[PDB]
């Protein structure tokens, strides 16, 4: 199932801890201080605490990542809301940040194989190109029925418009006074 | 290779296996051989070479060898080259029902003695909706026993599935599908095997109803919850500093 | 004076007791009173018992003197 799976990932979050102190717990409340909506981890620290995540992901890799999404927005909301009856309506997702130094891989042993999977490299930055945006919350009206609706983008900045909320085809106009979008740059290595 | 074995195996949903996929090999090289077998998707180039496969070896069965405008072209070509309960009067098939029962990924032996009960039983009939309804929905009731306990919500939801499957508003009668089939359906001895399978005995234990009617008072009654219950719960707890 | 630990583990299972330390936690984000009274330290929970036993089930007298 995927449940067991997200339950053995949250437990990570806060019933982990090294040099008998919390990490990544006291992490997240500082990062909800920063107001950064992101954190940092590292996946050394996962393959001792736990063995069911690891050797899925690898595989997986886009199938496991937003569930630890959607995960960590859990958390998200349960300490916020705690912290605001500790003391003092728009949380969206938490990007995932991670490292690593197990091995590297340079570019000349590539292959067609491990094709999906997570790998490690290294090289040198060249390009800084554009700020060019992606959407990931934008809503529409139907031209003719008025019909309102909305749409969520979430990982790949797969499905387009509606074909059919007579109208015809092509019933759609995209707002942008209402929308949401986010950066995207195109980097280059060598 | 593996998608002609993916493909051979695809049948089911000793010597077959092993003669089916050597004819299917042999076929296809015979057919991409000559330059004469030409403009053929290999999208669907695994169906009818299967069919005359059973054709050929000792033995063939018609049905669900086929299971459509390009196969009987592929075929010549080939071998010369060589509500719902109103309705009144309704009809059914095996698929059809199969389907119905399908819907809830339920196992096949299920699905298998619903075809016989029908296909017995289905002479005296005005609406076989209701029967196959029933039964399914008893079935259902039966199997998924430990889901519907440790969450109260599937009720709900199963019965709101099964009352827009069949384009309904109303649901009192399709509790009388579910009491009356199990009226009628109450002792035969497959039943009998189910009930003892699937343990639900009225939704509740054999060992633990035995001694609530039988009029003790050291009968299981849980309004208290169970020491694991208390013991995973104190974790949520436990992490309340946040 | 018999009050015994077993007898509290059962106890604690109450769901309505339950419901009473829910909602406390919701009220107060500050954790310290039901740390005080739990049963981490069961002085505090038999202190508890013993206080919400000597109640007196108030239906019942409002049964009696609307009788009355
Ligand atoms: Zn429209």
């Amino acid at each position: 199932d995927n449940t067991e799976i997200i339950k053995s990932f949250k437990n990570f979050i806060l019933e982990f801890r090294l040099d008998s102190q919390f990490i990544y717990r006291d992490q997240l409340r500082n990062n909800i201080l920063v107001k950064n909506y992101s954190l940092t981890v590292n996946m050394e620290h996962l393959i001792g605490y736990n063995e069911d995540i690891y050797k899925k992901l690898s595989d997986e890799p886009s199938d496991i990542i937003p569930l630890f999404e959607t995960a960590i927005t859990q958390v998200a909301k349960r300490i916020s809301i705690l912290s605001r009856a500790q003391s003092a309506n728009s949380l969206p997702t938490f990007q995932l940040i991670l490292n690593s130094n197990a091995n590297q891989i340079p570019l000349r042993d590539l292959d067609s194989e491990h094709v999906s999977k997570i790998v490690r490299l290294s090289g040198i930055i060249i390009s800084t190109s554009v700020l060019s945006s992606r959407a990931t919350y934008l809503s529409i009206m139907c031209r003719n029925c008025r019909h309102t609706t909305s749409i969520t983008i979430n990982n790949f900045n797969t499905v387009s418009l509606p074909r059919s909320c007579n109208c015809g085809p092509d019933p759609y106009i995209i707002i942008h006074e209402s929308s949401k979008f986010i950066d995207q740059q195109f980097l280059k290595l060598q | 290779q593996h998608c002609v074995a993916e493909v051979l195996r695809l049948d089911p949903q000793s010597g077959y296996l092993k003669k089916l996929t050597n004819a299917t090999s042999i076929l296809y090289n015979t057919s991409l051989n000559k330059v004469m077998l030409k403009q053929d998707e290999e999208v669907a180039r695994c169906h009818i070479c299967a069919y005359i496969a059973s054709q050929k070896m000792n033995e063939k069965h018609m049905p669900d060898l086929c299971y459509p405008k390009k196969a009987k072209h592929l075929m010549n070509l080939f071998r010369q080259s060589l509500s719902l309960l109103v309705k009144k009067y309704c009809k059914m098939t095996t698929e059809e029902i199969i389907r119905l029962c399908n819907d809830f990924e339920l196992p096949r032996e299920v699905a298998y003695k619903i075809v016989d009960e029908y296909n017995i039983n289905a002479s005296r009939l005005v609406c076989p909706w209701q029967l196959v309804c029933g039964l399914v929905l008893n079935c259902t009731f039966i199997v998924f026993n430990e889901r519907r306990r440790k969450d109260p919500r599937i009720d709900h939801f199963i019965v709101s599935k099964m009352c827009s499957l069949m384009l309904t508003s109303k649901v009192d009668d399709v509790i009388e599908c579910v009491k009356l089939v199990k009226e009628l359906i109450i002792g035969e001895k497959w039943f009998r095997d189910l009930q003892i399978r699937y343990d639900d005995f009225d939704g509740i234990r054999y060992d633990e109803i035995i001694f609530r009617k039988l009029g003790s008072m050291l009968q299981t009654t849980n309004i208290l919850v169970t020491d694991d219950q208390y013991n995973i719960w104190k974790k949520r707890i436990e992490m309340d500093l946040a | 004076d018999f009050l015994n630990d077993d007898y509290l583990k059962i106890l604690s299972r109450c769901p309505t007791f339950m419901f009473f330390v829910e909602g406390l936690i919701k009220q107060h984000a500050p954790a310290d009173e039901i740390l005080s009274l739990l049963t981490n330290k069961n002085r505090g929970l038999e202190e508890f018992f013993v206080e919400f036993l000597v109640r007196e089930n108030p239906i019942n007298g409002h049964a009696k003197f609307v009788a009355r």
